[PDB]
Protein backbone atom coordinates (compact mmCIF):
# COMPACT_ATOMS: atom_id res chain seq x y z
CA UNK A 1 0.00 0.00 0.00
CA UNK A 2 1.25 3.47 0.27
CA UNK A 3 1.97 5.24 3.54
CA UNK A 4 1.71 8.68 5.26
CA UNK A 5 3.64 10.82 7.64
CA UNK A 6 1.97 14.75 8.09
CA UNK A 7 1.91 16.91 10.38
CA UNK A 8 -0.94 19.25 11.57
CA UNK A 9 -0.72 22.64 13.31
CA UNK A 10 -3.03 25.00 14.58
CA UNK A 11 -3.08 28.49 15.64
CA UNK A 12 -5.66 30.41 17.32
CA UNK A 13 -5.35 34.28 18.64
CA UNK A 14 -7.54 35.02 21.69
CA UNK A 15 -7.29 38.42 22.06
CA UNK A 16 -7.69 39.79 25.76
CA UNK A 17 -7.90 36.59 26.79
CA UNK A 18 -4.49 35.68 27.16
CA UNK A 19 -2.03 34.51 24.56
CA UNK A 20 -3.11 31.80 21.17
CA UNK A 21 -3.98 28.80 21.45
CA UNK A 22 -1.84 26.36 19.83
CA UNK A 23 -1.65 22.27 18.75
CA UNK A 24 0.26 20.44 16.69
CA UNK A 25 -1.21 16.91 15.54
CA UNK A 26 0.75 14.17 14.02
CA UNK A 27 -0.60 11.44 12.10
CA UNK A 28 0.43 8.11 10.67
CA UNK A 29 -1.50 6.95 8.12
CA UNK A 30 -4.63 8.71 9.68
CA UNK A 31 -3.73 7.48 13.33
CA UNK A 32 -2.87 9.74 15.54
CA UNK A 33 0.56 9.19 17.24
CA UNK A 34 2.08 12.25 18.47
CA UNK A 35 0.40 15.88 20.17
CA UNK A 36 1.82 18.80 21.36
CA UNK A 37 -0.75 21.11 23.23
CA UNK A 38 -0.60 24.52 24.87
CA UNK A 39 -2.96 24.18 26.87
CA UNK A 40 -1.69 21.40 28.68
CA UNK A 41 0.05 21.66 32.54
CA UNK A 42 2.71 21.42 31.51
CA UNK A 43 3.21 21.45 27.28
CA UNK A 44 4.91 18.88 25.00
CA UNK A 45 4.83 16.74 22.48
CA UNK A 46 3.26 13.58 24.03
CA UNK A 47 2.55 9.94 22.65
CA UNK A 48 -0.26 9.25 21.30
CA UNK A 49 -0.80 5.58 20.70
CA UNK A 50 0.82 2.70 23.08
CA UNK A 51 3.28 1.90 19.95
CA UNK A 52 4.67 5.35 20.48
CA UNK A 53 5.86 5.27 23.82
CA UNK A 54 8.72 2.97 22.83
CA UNK A 55 10.65 5.41 21.42
CA UNK A 56 13.73 6.64 23.33
CA UNK A 57 13.31 9.61 25.84
CA UNK A 58 15.93 11.53 23.41
CA UNK A 59 12.80 12.01 21.17
CA UNK A 60 10.83 14.07 23.00
CA UNK A 61 12.24 16.63 24.44
CA UNK A 62 13.66 17.76 20.80
CA UNK A 63 10.28 17.49 19.63
CA UNK A 64 9.40 19.50 22.01
CA UNK A 65 11.77 22.15 21.75
CA UNK A 66 10.70 22.20 18.28
CA UNK A 67 6.79 22.84 19.00
CA UNK A 68 7.75 25.78 21.49
CA UNK A 69 9.96 27.28 18.89
CA UNK A 70 6.65 27.19 16.57
CA UNK A 71 4.00 27.99 18.63
CA UNK A 72 5.76 31.20 19.49
CA UNK A 73 6.94 31.61 15.82
CA UNK A 74 2.77 30.69 15.38
CA UNK A 75 2.50 33.69 17.85
CA UNK A 76 4.36 36.49 15.98
CA UNK A 77 2.38 34.85 12.25
CA UNK A 78 -1.18 35.75 13.99
CA UNK A 79 0.49 39.51 14.66
CA UNK A 80 2.14 39.44 11.15
CA UNK A 81 -1.57 38.72 8.98
CA UNK A 82 -3.39 41.04 10.57
CA UNK A 83 -1.18 43.69 9.54
CA UNK A 84 -0.61 42.16 6.02
CA UNK A 85 -4.45 41.63 5.77
CA UNK A 86 -5.34 45.80 7.49
CA UNK A 87 -7.48 43.67 9.65
CA UNK A 88 -9.77 45.13 12.85
CA UNK A 89 -8.09 44.68 16.52
CA UNK A 90 -10.15 42.42 18.71
CA UNK A 91 -11.23 39.49 16.85
CA UNK A 92 -10.03 35.68 17.03
CA UNK A 93 -7.69 34.66 13.87
CA UNK A 94 -6.31 31.06 12.81
CA UNK A 95 -3.78 29.63 10.99
CA UNK A 96 -3.41 26.36 9.86
CA UNK A 97 -0.67 24.59 8.37
CA UNK A 98 -0.17 20.90 6.94
CA UNK A 99 2.86 19.54 6.05
CA UNK A 100 3.97 15.80 5.06
CA UNK A 101 4.75 13.03 3.09
CA UNK A 102 3.25 10.21 1.04
CA UNK A 103 5.43 7.35 0.20
CA UNK A 104 4.78 4.23 -1.49
CA UNK A 105 5.22 0.67 -1.07
CA UNK A 106 8.33 0.81 -2.74
CA UNK A 107 9.89 3.07 -0.55
CA UNK A 108 9.79 5.86 -2.79
CA UNK A 109 7.98 9.77 -2.11
CA UNK A 110 4.95 10.15 -4.08
CA UNK A 111 4.05 13.33 -2.66
CA UNK A 112 5.42 16.10 -0.05
CA UNK A 113 3.37 18.93 1.35
CA UNK A 114 3.46 22.34 2.66
CA UNK A 115 0.89 24.23 2.74
CA UNK A 116 -0.96 27.11 5.13
CA UNK A 117 -4.22 28.62 5.49
CA UNK A 118 -5.39 32.17 7.19
CA UNK A 119 -8.94 31.76 8.92
CA UNK A 120 -9.79 29.16 6.97
CA UNK A 121 -8.97 29.54 3.41
CA UNK A 122 -5.93 28.90 1.19
CA UNK A 123 -2.45 31.30 1.71
CA UNK A 124 0.26 29.73 0.72
CA UNK A 125 1.19 26.55 -0.54
CA UNK A 126 4.49 24.52 -1.86
CA UNK A 127 4.09 23.12 -5.16
CA UNK A 128 4.72 19.20 -5.87
CA UNK A 129 8.09 19.86 -7.12
CA UNK A 130 8.77 20.88 -3.88
CA UNK A 131 10.77 24.10 -5.45
CA UNK A 132 7.87 26.52 -5.87
CA UNK A 133 5.42 28.37 -3.85
CA UNK A 134 1.77 28.76 -4.92
CA UNK A 135 0.19 32.22 -3.03
CA UNK A 136 -3.55 32.51 -2.98
CA UNK A 137 -3.20 36.20 -2.52
CA UNK A 138 -1.29 39.74 -2.28
CA UNK A 139 -0.73 39.23 1.65
CA UNK A 140 0.54 35.82 0.64
CA UNK A 141 3.12 37.21 -1.95
CA UNK A 142 5.04 38.83 0.68
CA UNK A 143 5.39 36.01 2.49
CA UNK A 144 6.24 33.61 -0.94
CA UNK A 145 9.43 36.49 -1.19
CA UNK A 146 10.87 35.90 2.24
CA UNK A 147 10.07 32.56 1.71
CA UNK A 148 12.39 32.17 -1.48
CA UNK A 149 14.69 34.76 0.16
CA UNK A 150 15.31 32.88 3.09
CA UNK A 151 15.51 29.71 0.83
CA UNK A 152 12.54 27.79 2.64
CA UNK A 153 12.10 25.61 -0.23
CA UNK A 154 15.12 23.54 -0.14
CA UNK A 155 14.79 23.10 4.07
CA UNK A 156 11.72 21.66 3.19
CA UNK A 157 12.70 19.67 -0.06
CA UNK A 158 15.46 18.13 2.12
CA UNK A 159 12.66 17.53 5.12
CA UNK A 160 10.04 15.64 2.79
CA UNK A 161 12.21 13.59 0.71
CA UNK A 162 14.91 12.67 3.70
CA UNK A 163 13.84 12.79 6.96
CA UNK A 164 9.93 12.35 6.69
CA UNK A 165 10.74 9.23 4.58
CA UNK A 166 12.61 7.85 7.22
CA UNK A 167 10.74 8.73 10.17
CA UNK A 168 7.70 6.75 8.80
CA UNK A 169 9.33 4.04 8.26
CA UNK A 170 10.28 3.99 12.00
CA UNK A 171 7.06 4.55 12.70
CA UNK A 172 5.73 1.59 10.59
CA UNK A 173 7.79 -0.91 12.07
CA UNK A 174 7.00 0.52 15.51
CA UNK A 175 3.14 0.59 14.97
CA UNK A 176 3.57 -2.86 13.57
CA UNK A 177 0.75 -4.67 15.09
CA UNK A 178 -1.92 -2.30 14.36
CA UNK A 179 -0.83 -0.09 11.77
CA UNK A 180 -0.76 -2.81 9.07
CA UNK A 181 -3.82 -4.55 10.35
CA UNK A 182 -7.00 -5.09 8.08
CA UNK A 183 -10.37 -5.74 9.59
CA UNK A 184 -13.11 -6.38 6.99
CA UNK A 185 -16.60 -5.11 7.76
CA UNK A 186 -19.68 -6.77 9.55
CA UNK A 187 -22.52 -5.71 7.53
CA UNK A 188 -26.00 -6.50 8.21
CA UNK A 189 -29.52 -5.06 6.52
CA UNK A 190 -32.51 -3.02 8.40
CA UNK A 191 -36.35 -2.49 7.82
CA UNK A 192 -38.71 -0.03 8.22
CA UNK A 193 -41.97 0.94 7.03
CA UNK A 194 -42.78 4.54 6.87
CA UNK A 195 -46.04 6.41 5.47
CA UNK A 196 -48.01 5.44 2.46
CA UNK A 197 -46.38 2.17 1.55
CA UNK A 198 -42.73 2.60 1.98
CA UNK A 199 -40.42 0.80 2.85
CA UNK A 200 -36.20 1.86 4.42
CA UNK A 201 -33.37 -0.78 3.56
CA UNK A 202 -30.76 -0.20 5.77
CA UNK A 203 -27.62 -1.17 4.61
CA UNK A 204 -24.73 -1.51 7.80
CA UNK A 205 -21.16 -1.54 7.76
CA UNK A 206 -19.19 -1.85 11.29
CA UNK A 207 -16.00 -2.47 13.14
CA UNK A 208 -14.09 -2.10 9.29
CA UNK A 209 -10.45 -0.63 9.16
CA UNK A 210 -9.18 1.08 6.83
CA UNK A 211 -11.79 3.57 6.71
CA UNK A 212 -12.05 3.29 3.42
CA UNK A 213 -15.17 1.69 1.87
CA UNK A 214 -18.34 1.63 -0.38
CA UNK A 215 -21.47 0.93 -0.08
CA UNK A 216 -23.89 0.64 -2.98
CA UNK A 217 -27.60 -0.67 -3.56
CA UNK A 218 -28.75 -2.50 -6.15
CA UNK A 219 -32.23 -2.21 -7.89
CA UNK A 220 -32.04 -5.50 -10.33
CA UNK A 221 -28.87 -5.41 -11.35
CA UNK A 222 -27.76 -1.48 -11.60
CA UNK A 223 -26.88 1.27 -8.55
CA UNK A 224 -29.24 3.74 -7.01
CA UNK A 225 -29.15 7.18 -6.29
CA UNK A 226 -32.52 9.02 -5.88
CA UNK A 227 -34.12 7.62 -2.71
CA UNK A 228 -30.94 6.62 -1.47
CA UNK A 229 -29.00 7.94 1.78
CA UNK A 230 -25.25 7.56 2.96
CA UNK A 231 -23.57 8.81 6.53
CA UNK A 232 -20.25 9.85 5.89
CA UNK A 233 -17.75 7.45 7.35
CA UNK A 234 -17.59 7.85 10.75
CA UNK A 235 -15.55 6.58 13.66
CA UNK A 236 -16.17 4.07 16.38
CA UNK A 237 -13.71 5.07 18.67
CA UNK A 238 -11.44 2.28 19.21
CA UNK A 239 -10.11 2.23 16.22
CA UNK A 240 -12.89 1.34 13.72
CA UNK A 241 -15.04 3.17 11.13
CA UNK A 242 -19.14 2.64 10.67
CA UNK A 243 -20.88 3.90 7.53
CA UNK A 244 -24.74 3.10 6.30
CA UNK A 245 -26.41 3.40 2.86
CA UNK A 246 -30.04 3.57 2.94
CA UNK A 247 -32.90 3.25 0.38
CA UNK A 248 -36.35 3.74 -0.08
CA UNK A 249 -38.49 1.35 -1.98
CA UNK A 250 -41.72 0.33 -2.84
CA UNK A 251 -43.89 -2.29 -0.12
CA UNK A 252 -43.96 -6.03 -1.16
CA UNK A 253 -40.92 -5.34 -3.04
CA UNK A 254 -37.76 -5.18 -0.83
CA UNK A 255 -36.28 -8.63 -2.51
CA UNK A 256 -35.51 -6.64 -5.68
CA UNK A 257 -33.08 -4.76 -4.35
CA UNK A 258 -29.56 -5.78 -3.02
CA UNK A 259 -26.58 -4.01 -0.81
CA UNK A 260 -23.08 -4.46 -1.49
CA UNK A 261 -20.00 -3.72 0.67
CA UNK A 262 -16.93 -3.74 -0.69
CA UNK A 263 -13.35 -3.16 1.76
CA UNK A 264 -9.75 -4.30 1.17
CA UNK A 265 -10.35 -6.69 4.28
CA UNK A 266 -12.36 -8.60 2.26
CA UNK A 267 -11.75 -11.71 0.11
CA UNK A 268 -14.90 -10.44 -1.92
CA UNK A 269 -17.40 -8.45 -1.79
CA UNK A 270 -20.34 -8.84 0.36
CA UNK A 271 -23.70 -9.02 -0.92
CA UNK A 272 -26.99 -8.75 1.29
CA UNK A 273 -30.55 -8.61 0.86
CA UNK A 274 -33.77 -8.20 3.24
CA UNK B 1 -14.31 34.86 7.22
CA UNK B 2 -16.22 32.39 6.16
CA UNK B 3 -18.08 30.25 8.32
CA UNK B 4 -19.13 26.25 7.70
CA UNK B 5 -21.87 25.08 9.97
CA UNK B 6 -21.26 22.03 12.62
CA UNK B 7 -21.90 18.95 10.88
CA UNK B 8 -23.14 16.21 13.51
CA UNK B 9 -24.00 12.51 13.81
CA UNK B 10 -24.89 10.77 17.32
CA UNK B 11 -24.13 7.82 17.27
CA UNK B 12 -23.13 4.29 19.28
CA UNK B 13 -19.65 2.44 19.44
CA UNK B 14 -21.47 -1.27 19.45
CA UNK B 15 -24.66 -2.32 18.56
CA UNK B 16 -26.97 -0.91 21.47
CA UNK B 17 -28.22 -3.63 23.73
CA UNK B 18 -30.52 -2.64 26.57
CA UNK B 19 -29.11 -2.35 29.68
CA UNK B 20 -25.34 -2.59 28.11
CA UNK B 21 -22.40 -0.40 28.88
CA UNK B 22 -21.71 0.78 25.84
CA UNK B 23 -19.74 4.17 24.41
CA UNK B 24 -22.05 7.19 22.66
CA UNK B 25 -20.45 9.22 20.22
CA UNK B 26 -21.65 12.85 18.70
CA UNK B 27 -18.85 13.58 15.90
CA UNK B 28 -18.92 16.84 14.68
CA UNK B 29 -17.18 17.80 11.44
CA UNK B 30 -17.01 20.52 9.14
CA UNK B 31 -16.92 23.52 10.91
CA UNK B 32 -14.90 26.82 10.63
CA UNK B 33 -14.08 28.57 13.00
CA UNK B 34 -12.28 26.31 15.52
CA UNK B 35 -14.64 27.23 18.90
CA UNK B 36 -17.07 25.37 19.73
CA UNK B 37 -19.42 23.82 22.34
CA UNK B 38 -20.91 20.29 22.74
CA UNK B 39 -23.07 18.79 25.39
CA UNK B 40 -24.39 15.19 25.48
CA UNK B 41 -27.75 15.14 27.12
CA UNK B 42 -29.24 11.83 29.01
CA UNK B 43 -32.81 12.71 28.83
CA UNK B 44 -32.58 16.59 28.15
CA UNK B 45 -29.77 17.37 31.18
CA UNK B 46 -26.28 17.47 30.62
CA UNK B 47 -24.45 14.51 31.26
CA UNK B 48 -20.77 15.48 33.12
CA UNK B 49 -17.40 15.01 32.21
CA UNK B 50 -18.12 14.02 28.89
CA UNK B 51 -14.35 13.11 26.67
CA UNK B 52 -13.06 15.29 23.81
CA UNK B 53 -10.81 14.39 21.52
CA UNK B 54 -7.91 16.22 19.85
CA UNK B 55 -9.82 18.57 17.90
CA UNK B 56 -8.00 18.54 14.28
CA UNK B 57 -8.83 19.55 10.77
CA UNK B 58 -9.24 17.59 7.56
CA UNK B 59 -7.43 18.63 4.14
CA UNK B 60 -10.05 21.00 3.01
CA UNK B 61 -8.96 22.77 6.57
CA UNK B 62 -12.24 22.37 7.98
CA UNK B 63 -12.36 21.06 12.05
CA UNK B 64 -13.71 18.32 13.64
CA UNK B 65 -13.71 16.52 17.04
CA UNK B 66 -15.49 13.59 18.81
CA UNK B 67 -17.09 13.81 21.72
CA UNK B 68 -17.63 10.89 23.80
CA UNK B 69 -19.31 8.82 26.87
CA UNK B 70 -20.10 5.85 28.88
CA UNK B 71 -23.81 5.30 28.95
CA UNK B 72 -26.24 2.18 29.16
CA UNK B 73 -29.18 1.98 26.46
CA UNK B 74 -32.27 2.15 27.87
CA UNK B 75 -35.81 1.13 26.29
CA UNK B 76 -37.19 5.11 27.21
CA UNK B 77 -33.86 6.89 28.14
CA UNK B 78 -33.07 9.37 25.40
CA UNK B 79 -29.90 10.44 23.87
CA UNK B 80 -28.90 13.86 22.58
CA UNK B 81 -25.57 16.00 21.28
CA UNK B 82 -26.29 19.63 21.37
CA UNK B 83 -24.19 21.57 19.33
CA UNK B 84 -23.24 25.71 19.71
CA UNK B 85 -21.33 27.37 16.75
CA UNK B 86 -20.81 30.76 15.86
CA UNK B 87 -22.26 30.10 12.09
CA UNK B 88 -25.40 29.48 14.27
CA UNK B 89 -27.92 31.15 15.66
CA UNK B 90 -29.35 28.42 17.88
CA UNK B 91 -28.20 25.63 19.37
CA UNK B 92 -28.36 22.55 17.36
CA UNK B 93 -29.82 19.50 19.21
CA UNK B 94 -29.23 16.19 17.60
CA UNK B 95 -30.94 12.78 19.02
CA UNK B 96 -29.41 9.32 19.18
CA UNK B 97 -31.62 7.21 17.12
CA UNK B 98 -30.60 3.63 17.92
CA UNK B 99 -30.94 2.22 14.15
CA UNK B 100 -28.95 5.45 12.91
CA UNK C 1 9.57 14.06 13.18
CA UNK C 2 8.45 17.40 12.94
CA UNK C 3 11.04 19.91 11.94
CA UNK C 4 10.39 23.93 12.92
CA UNK C 5 8.15 26.17 10.94
CA UNK C 6 9.06 29.46 8.83
CA UNK C 7 7.59 32.37 9.61
CA UNK C 8 5.20 34.12 7.47
CL1 LIG D 1 -41.01 -1.10 11.74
Amino acid sequence: GSHSLRYFVTAVSRPGHGKPRYMEVGYVDDTEFVRFDSDAENPRYEPRTPWMEQVEPEYWEGQTQIAKGNEQSSRVDLRTALRYYNQSAGGSHTIQRMRGCEVGSDGRLLRGYQQVAYDGRDYIALNEDLKTWTAADMAALITKHKWEQAGAAERDRAYLEGACVEWLRRYLELGNATLLRTDSPKAHVTHHSRPKDKVTLRCWALGFYPADITLTWQLNGEELTQDMELVETRPAGDGTFQKWASVVVPLGKEQNYTCHVYHEGLPEPLTLRW
Amino acid sequence: MIQKTPQIQVYSRHPPENGKPNILNCYVTQFHPPHIEIQMLKNGKKIPKVEMSDMSFSKDWSFYILAHTEFTPTETDTYACRVKHDSMAEPKTVYWDRDM
Amino acid sequence: IQQSIERI
